[PDB]
């Protein structure tokens, strides 16, 4: 039901003027809204963890897929009741973070590209569907035109996605010169033995996997973070990689594979220590980003990860998305507002944030020590179920390097509370207008998942016992 | 099964058939004879032709090397219809396939010497054109008439045949 | 009424074509002995005019008819080699 | 060699021989533009090339029979919503200022 | 179609047999090569024994 | 228990409300019909999990 | 008769002397201009290799819409470009010549399923035989190619037409999301 | 002829813990044994659409007011209302034909109509005018397609013979 | 999918090795595969001519050393307008 | 394989050591979908299918698309600024 | 002048007011609405009435589901 959406909505914005983009989102985030509460119980169809394969041997619709196929949904409806809802009713709050015409278009293109991934079997469904959201990302990067610093990124974000495109188109043409069949299931574990696959396996996996932030080639990727507007960049940080992270976990095609095990620590490395000595906050989130993306690279070299990936990923979507909404949050506070697009750029300008509200910086605090791995958080049992499985398995070094990675990063985690707990010397007495209320009724939504998940911890184990074994 | 290359390089094998197949009396029919004699070796050895894609159809893979016993005699039959029908309406047959050689081999530009050549091989061979597959009350389409599909030139001798034909009253 | 020095030329292009094409129909005509070209060709109709230069000999569809094959018939039949299209 | 071949290596020499008399007998010896003009080649392109999308069905329209009907159906009707995106929004036409803007005189 | 399908298995088992003839003359044409040098002329590159036409011969 | 699986899921939505007006700067009890919209929106969360684990139990029960 | 023989290698000679000029070239136009020389050799080779339907489709939209576009695209644009001068390229010729090497024998080594690395490779060169063209009388009707990709698009693989539906509608609201400047 | 399916195909392979009737039940088929409750689920998204959006702008307006929205939202909310219950519906409704929900009032329905088509000699499930292989692709095409149903809408309006029934 | 649709609609170069193949693993429960082996190493040298190449470079490198060269029924080659020349 | 493979290579090491202009980026880029597919359509040919040229179908119009958006997005870079510089964006 | 009225605003007067206004959308969204719409409407009408469908070609040989029997004749 996103092409009945998307269909309609094309007519529907072709008409309608510009003053009417904001309701035309408000309605899409309803739409979504009783999507998932009206349909959700295709839940039902799996009990054992059974697969269907649909459109002839084309799309596969298992659980796993399920989960991240109602995961999207869910932040997309949070990053949709973004651009409904005004910040505050001010000058500035109008001027700041405007929608354009056709951006609610390219969301739900986008999704529709990155759901044809992680439901897809054959790999023409692979490439169209990495076409089509990467489109839709080179689209969404350029639709704020007029700043300087987008249309250097979309054009960036244009070539190095075409180089990583043909060299999975040419990782799938080499793929199929030694076997006939596209399908990955012509593997059926006879193949690997008797087939040297390891080459082919591997460029396909490191053709995805360079377009996500795969660290010899991380350069780019923050690069273009650090450009687009603060509202591009949450989406744009969270589709892709969960996207083709649960492609790359659902088809375990590397296993104990050294190159993925090498970028694997590289990734471990350079983020870690790529974060320590950054001075604007967008930099500093994008290599939280990069880490945590390289918490993945791990469990796709394993067998049998559907319970570490989907517990970290679900923790991972919610706390993303929780700290970006706080700094839209922040920025009220501040002294100084550059650059129209881009309101807050450095970590230095959220000082003495707990003078002027208590409670968002309780809130950024207890999201910044879910990044960290504190134990009475959701973010917690991530990386006890990541280090449950790495160890399992035989990673004894890559476990050692995982806990120095998780150290040197929470050292520019906490930096964002030094900054934030700190005197300020021009304190807000009265607040004239306040923040739109839905729009913090979703961010104190987003704390009591994180900060109360361990309650439901041990029915989404049994839960996950049934409905994937 | 594929269609040649850049560079093909054609060659025959001056060489024998080994030692224990026999020797066979192979059709020497060119396109227009056996695309004319088509439904007449196809009415006749129906079940020859149905028991040799049997047999290589149950040899699976053995198939050129199995059923030598057996493609040797849809040829003999063949060869058996199409020397009758040359002693038989060598004439009629004659105008027909003179008449096919122009026209693309079309079968579609030639309905005046086939119904022709229809009743002298109905007559003294008999054998009969079917269309299988054809559910009734749908009519054949080589009975038809005014067809909406006419030739260009209709050729000459047959015109001639088929007006004496008329005349004689055996059509 | 009609102008004659208007219409000459048209008259040339329609007789320049109509000659055109009679001698091209006259051409192909020759080539192939008497009979019309074969406009359009199946693979089975290529392998078949194939067929049919192997039997008749050396001519290009002179569509003999025999009750059986010569012995010629049987040794002529050829394979086609085919470079490795590296 | 065949009739076709020698036409298509003919016409090259018979174009070099009428440049060649040419090179014979002769005598020899950033502005801004609209935002119409690009977009009628850039958007010729996904209009040309759903074309060469339907150039393999009316080839094989026979074989499927009553179903690549409807998947073509589909497809033409999925891509005349993005048409009416265009013809909705403007998208061709060029626009000036010639307009008086047809304001009331207003007094006092 | 009815005519062609007619005449299919009488094509089919005149290239049968040629093909039969053929293969087995460039059997005993390799066969004759390796005279001497100990080497297996009739053993198939197939596990599952069957009969295939050779393809991928020697440039004439 | 049901019930106390209720009481709880409808305290995390009085924790919801009351931390959704402690950012808007507002007291406590600003709209406090909300805490009752929100306490039953999470109490029906926890009415669907519960159900949900209710019948994974089940068909686990049904495998001997 | 043996002079047409090496129209493959031929055209490969000419791929690489065409890229040589793609690369090196003083006009933006001139490399375009080149690069629709690639297309049409590529489509040579195509019908070369035994795809006569093929080499009219890259004619059709490769010399076709994007050769048009390219050229338009950089008429009514201006370009500042260098020319391809020693003191600023040779400092990577180090790079290539390692990187020639390892790129070529590395797309040469998968075709092979061997596991000793160098008859990986040597099976890439020690193709010099002749495949064996059979004839068999099984096809009645004159499905060529394009009508087998019309039954696949159609029927088996209709989802791909339907989703390629939404690709080239991308395609058109992407320029209309960017080049308009509404109100 | 045209009704020998040709393929293998398991046979009452139960999706849940009630058996099967059919393994891609016919759009037509789909709509005749719905229950009045799933019309319910088809009122209840035509009525939480535009109510939702009022509610929605309840709680925070659009320009600091709080007005309704207009008619011409709420016509679109209708719309897309019957869009989500439609979808709802067929889901539902569908899933009673895979015995993975309570399986009780169709399965003698589907006794009885299958039966009573036996006695009038026709075909079990009815005539295409599709070759059989078209009937196959067309049917490995609209065989589950109801999962998916977050995607895409696809439907069967093929029939095929198989549906995973006992004979055939 | 396309699994063995040929370039004329009907089946590959090496549908029968492959069908083989998949009526081995269909039959074979999972980690019993060694058994399935044998069809499958005949249906890589189908697609790859492999064990053919390597046997046919063995035949022609004793056959290249002998200045004999050839004592055997010959393959004559032909011009392509001389198939049924005599 | 070979044609294609060279296509790819050197389109590629194109694309990489310029720094002169934009549209060698684009053009490079483009042959390297042209040396892909110059190996897909061999393994079509050699194989006996089309389900290569099924994918070679598709990534014709993939190619296309991809142009299309691609120019668009360098009319936006256009706009904003003046003249597109020689070193690059 | 000429303004819309609106297809909410009563349709079928929208109707008669594009026909006049807009030829130019009105017969071709009209001409190309009345195609699938027929198709749903218009067939069974003639399955019944006019002609039923054709017989469908065979595409390849025809091959019987027999067990061959034993042929008797062309021996030699
Ligand atoms: C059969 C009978 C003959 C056919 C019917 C003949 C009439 C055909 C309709 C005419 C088109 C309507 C129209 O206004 O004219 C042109 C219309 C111009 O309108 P306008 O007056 O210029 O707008 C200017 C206003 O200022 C702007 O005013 P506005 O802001 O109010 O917007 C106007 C409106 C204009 O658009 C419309 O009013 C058309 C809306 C009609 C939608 C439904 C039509 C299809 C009906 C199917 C019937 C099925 C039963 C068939 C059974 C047959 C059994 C044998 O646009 C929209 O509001 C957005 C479209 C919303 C579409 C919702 C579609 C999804 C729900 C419906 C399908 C549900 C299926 C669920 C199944 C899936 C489950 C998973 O042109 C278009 O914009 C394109 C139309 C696109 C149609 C889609
Ligand atoms: C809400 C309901 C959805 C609309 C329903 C309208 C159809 C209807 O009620 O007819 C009943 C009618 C009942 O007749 P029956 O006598 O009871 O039995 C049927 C015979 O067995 C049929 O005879 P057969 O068994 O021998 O099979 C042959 C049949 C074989 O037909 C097929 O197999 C076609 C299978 C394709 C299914 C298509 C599913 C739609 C996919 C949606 C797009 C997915 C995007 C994914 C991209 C990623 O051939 C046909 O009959 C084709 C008729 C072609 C007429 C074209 C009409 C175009 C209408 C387009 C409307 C689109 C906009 C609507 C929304 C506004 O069914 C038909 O006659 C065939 C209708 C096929 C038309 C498919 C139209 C799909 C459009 C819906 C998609 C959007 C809404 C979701
Ligand atoms: C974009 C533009 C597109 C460009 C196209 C042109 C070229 C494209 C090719 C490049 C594509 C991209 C390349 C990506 C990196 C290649 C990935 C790669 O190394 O796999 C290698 C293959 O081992 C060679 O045999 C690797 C040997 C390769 C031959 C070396 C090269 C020869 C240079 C001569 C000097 C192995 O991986 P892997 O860790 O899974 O392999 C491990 C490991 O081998 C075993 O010890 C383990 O026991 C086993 O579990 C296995 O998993
Ligand atoms: C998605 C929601 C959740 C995201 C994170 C997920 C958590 C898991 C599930 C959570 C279940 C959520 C259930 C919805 C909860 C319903 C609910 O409490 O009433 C709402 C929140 O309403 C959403 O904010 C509605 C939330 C967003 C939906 C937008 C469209 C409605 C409470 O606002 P509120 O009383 O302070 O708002 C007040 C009040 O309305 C009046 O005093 C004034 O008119 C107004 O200006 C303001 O001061
Ligand atoms: C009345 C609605 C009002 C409007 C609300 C709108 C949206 C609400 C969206 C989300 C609310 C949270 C629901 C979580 C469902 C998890 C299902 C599940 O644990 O998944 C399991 C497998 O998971 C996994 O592998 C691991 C996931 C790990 C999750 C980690 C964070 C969890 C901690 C907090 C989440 C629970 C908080 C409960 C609050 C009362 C599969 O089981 P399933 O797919 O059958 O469950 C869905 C059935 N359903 C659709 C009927 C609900
Ligand atoms: C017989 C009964 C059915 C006839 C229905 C006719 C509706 C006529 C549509 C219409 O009113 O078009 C005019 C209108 C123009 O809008 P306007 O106010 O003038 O301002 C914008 C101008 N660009 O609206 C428009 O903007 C034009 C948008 C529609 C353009 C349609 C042309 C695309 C080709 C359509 C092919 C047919 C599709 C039919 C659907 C098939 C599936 C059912």
């Amino acid at each position: 039901m996103l092409i009945l959406a998307i269909i309609s909505l094309i007519t529907f914005v072709s008409m309608s003027k510009l003053s009417d983009n904001r309701a035309i989102i408000r309605l899409i985030n309803i739409y979504l809204i009783l999507v998932l509460v009206l349909d959700s119980f295709l839940y039902l169809l799996f009990l054992n963890n059974q697969t269907y394969t649909v459109m002839g041997e084309l799309l596969i619709f298992n659980s796993f897929t399920f989960y991240i196929d109602m995961l999207i949904y869910f932040i997309m409806i949070v990053i949709s009741s973004l651009y409904g809802y005004n910040l505050y009713n001010n000058n500035l709050y109008k001027t700041l973070f405007e929608p354009k015409k056709e951006l609610i278009i390219l969301f739900l293109i986008n999704i529709l590209g990155a759901l044809l991934i992680v439901h897809s079997n054959d790999f023409i469904t692979l490439f169209v569907a990495i076409e089509l959201q990467s489109y839709s990302i080179y689209l969404i990067t350029a639709i704020y035109n007029s700043s300087y610093k987008a249309s250097k990124a979309s054009m960036l974000y244009f070539f190095m996605g075409g180089i990583l495109s043909i060299l999975i188109a040419y990782s799938i043409n080499t793929y199929y010169s030694v076997l006939n069949s596209y399908t990955l299931h012509s593997l059926d574990s006879l193949i690997i033995n008797t087939l040297d696959l390891n080459l082919i396996l591997i460029a396909l996996s490191l053709g995805l996997l360079f377009k996500i932030g795969i660290a010899p080639l991380h350069k780019w990727l923050i690069s273009i973070y650090e450009n687009t507007p603060i509202l591009i960049t949450i989406y744009i940080s969270l589709i892709p990689k969960i996207s083709i992270l649960s492609y790359l976990v659902l088809s375990n095609i590397s296993i104990n594979s050294l190159v993925i095990s090498i970028l694997a620590i590289l990734t471990l490395l350079v983020g870690s220590v790529g974060g320590l000595l950054q001075i604007k906050i967008k930099r500093l989130l994008a290599f939280s980003g990069l880490t945590n993306a390289g918490y993945m690279m791990l469990l796709l070299l394993l067998n049998n990860n559907e319970f570490s990936y989907l517990y970290y990923i679900t923790q991972y979507s919610i706390s993303h998305l929780a700290i970006f909404m706080i700094i839209i949050f922040s920025i009220y506070y501040i002294n100084y507002i550059n650059n129209q697009y881009n309101p807050i750029i450095y970590v230095n300008q959220l000082k003495g944030l707990i003078h002027d509200n208590a409670y968002l910086v309780l809130s950024m605090a207890i999201v910044v020590f879910s990044f960290i791995g504190i134990p009475p958080l959701l973010g917690f049992f991530g990386k006890l179920n990541i280090l449950m499985s790495i160890l399992n398995n035989g990673y004894y070094f890559i476990s050692i390097v995982l806990i120095v990675a998780s150290l040197i990063s929470a050292l520019y985690y906490l930096y964002l509370l030094n900054v934030s707990i700190q005197d300020k010397n021009n304190i807000l007495i009265n607040s004239n207008e306040t923040v739109s209320s839905v729009l913090s009724y979703i961010l104190s939504s987003l704390i009591i998942l994180i900060t109360f998940g361990f309650i439901y911890n041990s029915l989404i184990i049994d839960i996950f016992n049934v409905y994937f074994n | 099964p594929r269609e040649a290359a850049a560079h093909w390089v054609p060659f025959e094998d001056k060489a024998n058939m080994p030692d224990n197949v026999p020797d066979v009396v192979e059709v020497g029919a060119t396109s227009a004879p056996l695309l004319s004699a088509s439904y007449f070796i196809g009415a006749k050895c129906k079940p020859y032709n149905d028991d040799f894609m049997l047999c290589r159809e149950e040899s699976q893979g053995s198939g050129a090397i199995d059923c030598l016993k057996e493609g040797r005699r849809v040829t003999r039959c063949a060869v058996s219809v199409i020397e009758d029908i040359n002693k038989s309406c060598l004439d009629e047959f004659r105008l027909h396939w003179q008449c096919l050689e122009q026209n693309n081999h079309q079968l579609s530009g030639c309905r005046k010497a086939e119904a022709l050549l229809n009743k002298c091989v109905f007559t003294k061979l008999n054998l009969e054109k079917k269309i299988p597959g054809l559910r009734p009350d749908e009519e054949p389409v080589f009975l038809k008439k005014d067809p909406w599909i006419k030739p260009a030139v209709d050729d000459f001798k047959s015109v001639r045949a088929y007006a004496e034909a008329k005349k004689n009253g055996t059509l | 009424a009609i102008p004659f020095e208007a219409l000459l030329p048209y008259g040339i292009i329609f007789g320049l074509l109509t000659a055109g094409g009679g001698a091209m129909q006259v051409l192909h005509v020759y080539r192939n002995g008497g009979v019309r070209d074969r406009f359009a060709i199946d693979q089975w109709d290529s392998q078949m005019m194939e067929r049919d230069l192997r039997l008749n000999g050396g001519q290009g569809r002179k569509q003999v008819d025999q009750a059986t094959a010569p012995e010629a018939f049987k040794h002529n039949h050829v394979w086609k080699s085919e470079r490795p299209l590296i | 060699m065949n009739t076709f071949i020698i036409f298509i290596i003919l016409i090259p020499i018979v174009g070099f021989a009428l440049l060649a008399v040419n090179i014979l007998l002769a005598v020899y010896k950033r502005l801004a533009f609209n935002a119409a003009f690009i977009l009628v080649a850039i958007l010729f392109l996904p209009f040309d090339l759903e074309i060469s999308t339907l150039l393999p069905y009316v080839m094989s329209i026979y074989l499927v029979s009553n179903y690549g009907f409807t998947i073509v159906l589909l497809f033409l009707l999925i891509l005349i919503i993005g048409f009416v995106y265009e013809i909705n929004t403007n998208a061709l036409k060029i626009n000036k200022h010639n307009k008086p803007n047809t304001d009331s005189l207003i007094y006092k | 179609l009815w005519a062609r399908i007619y005449l299919m298995p009488l094509l089919q088992a005149e290239e049968d047999r040629q093909t039969v003839r053929r293969s087995i003359a460039q059997l005993e044409r390799e066969k004759e090569i390796m005279k001497g040098t100990g080497f297996d002329v009739d053993k198939s590159v197939y596990n599952d024994g069957k009969f295939h036409a050779p393809a991928l011969m020697i440039p004439p | 228990a049901l019930f106390t699986s209720l009481v709880g899921a409808s305290g995390l939505g009085f924790a919801t409300k009351f931390l959704s007006n402690k950012i808007r700067l507002k007291p406590a009890g600003y709209y406090p019909l909300g805490y009752v919209f929100s306490g039953v929106a999470w109490a029906g969360l926890g009415l669907v999990l519960h159900n949900v684990h209710q019948h994974s139990l089940e068909v686990l029960e049904k495998k001997k | 008769m043996y002079l047409t023989y090496y129209f493959i290698e031929i055209t490969i000679f000419l791929a690489i002397l065409c890229t040589i000029f793609i690369i090196s070239a003083k006009n933006p136009m001139v490399s375009i201009l080149y690069m629709i020389a690639l297309f049409v050799i590529a489509a040579m080779y195509l019908y070369l290799i035994g795809l006569g339907i093929f080499s009219l489709l890259y004619i059709m939209i490769y010399i076709g819409a994007i050769a048009v576009l390219f050229l338009f695209i950089i008429t009514l644009l201006d370009i500042n470009s260098t020319e391809l001068s020693v003191k600023s390229n040779i400092r990577d010729l180090p790079l290539v010549l390692i990187s020639l090497i390892v790129l070529t024998i590395s797309g040469l080594m998968i075709y092979s399923n061997d596991s000793i690395l160098i008859n990986k490779l040597l099976e890439a060169f020690g193709n010099d035989y002749n495949t064996i063209i059979t004839q068999d009388w099984f096809n009645i009707e004159n499905t060529t190619l394009l009508t087998t990709i019309g039954n696949v698009l159609l029927t088996n693989n209709a989802f791909i037409l339907l989703v390629l539906a939404i690709v080239l509608l991308l395609g058109i609201i992407g320029p209309i999301s960017i080049t308009m400047k509404h109100k | 002829s045209s009704s020998t399916p040709l393929v293998k195909t398991s046979v009452n392979y139960s999706y849940g813990d009630y058996p099967l009737i059919d393994a891609d039940p016919h759009f037509k088929r789909v709509v005749g044994y719905m229950r009045p409750s799933d019309y319910g689920v088809i009122g209840l998204a035509t009525a939480a659409l535009p109510a939702g959006i009022c509610f929605a702008e309840w709680l925070d307006p659009v320009k600091g007011k709080f007005a309704r929205p207009s008619v011409k939202f709420l016509r679109v909310a209708t719309m897309l209302g019957f869009a989500v219950g439609f979808g709802a519906a067929y889901a539902r409704s569908s899933l009673r034909f895979f015995g993975v929900t309570e399986n009780a009032r169709e399965y003698k329905k589907d006794e009885a109509q299958m039966a009573a088509r036996k006695a009038a000699g026709l075909e079990p499930y009815g005539t295409s005018s599709l070759t059989p292989e078209l009937q196959e692709i067309a049917a490995k095409n609209s065989a589950h397609s109801i999962a998916g149903l977050f995607i895409f809408p696809w439907f069967n309006f093929v029939n095929h013979p198989y549906h995973g029934r006992e004979q055939k | 999918t396309a699994a063995g649709i040929s370039l004329t609609g009907g089946r590959n170069r090496c549908f029968s090795e492959w069908q083989s193949f998949m009526h081995c693993t269909a039959k074979t429960d999972a980690k019993s595969r060694a058994q399935c082996l044998p069809n499958f190493e005949d249906y890589m040298e189908c697609l790859h001519h492999t064990k053919e190449k390597a046997r046919l470079r063995e035949i022609e490198s004793v056959l290249k050393q002998k200045k004999e060269g050839l004592e055997a029924p010959p393959v004559k080659v032909i011009p392509v307008k001389a198939i049924g020349l005599v | 394989m070979f044609i294609g493979t060279i296509i790819l290579v050197l389109s590629f090491l194109g694309f990489v050591f310029n720094r002169r202009n934009i549209i060698l980026a684009f053009i490079c880029l483009e042959t390297m979908l042209l040396g892909i597919n110059l190996i897909l359509l061999r393994n079509s040919v050699l194989f006996d299918d089309i389900s290569g040229s099924l994918f070679a179908i598709v990534i014709i119009i993939l190619a296309g698309v991809e142009s299309a958006i691609g120019l668009s997005l360098l009319v936006s870079y256009y706009r904003l600024r003046g003249v597109i510089n020689s070193y690059g964006i | 002048i000429n303004a819309n009225p609106g297809f909410w605003n009563g349709p079928f007067r929208y109707l008669r007011w594009s026909a006049h206004n807009r030829p130019h959308l009105f017969f071709a969204f009209a001409i190309g609405i009345a195609g699938p719409v027929a198709a749903l409407t218009l067939t069974p009408l003639r399955r019944k009435y006019l002609y039923p469908d054709h017989s469908p070609l065979p595409q390849s040989y025809p091959l019987p589901q027999r067990a061959r029997e034993g042929l008797t004749g062309f021996d030699d």
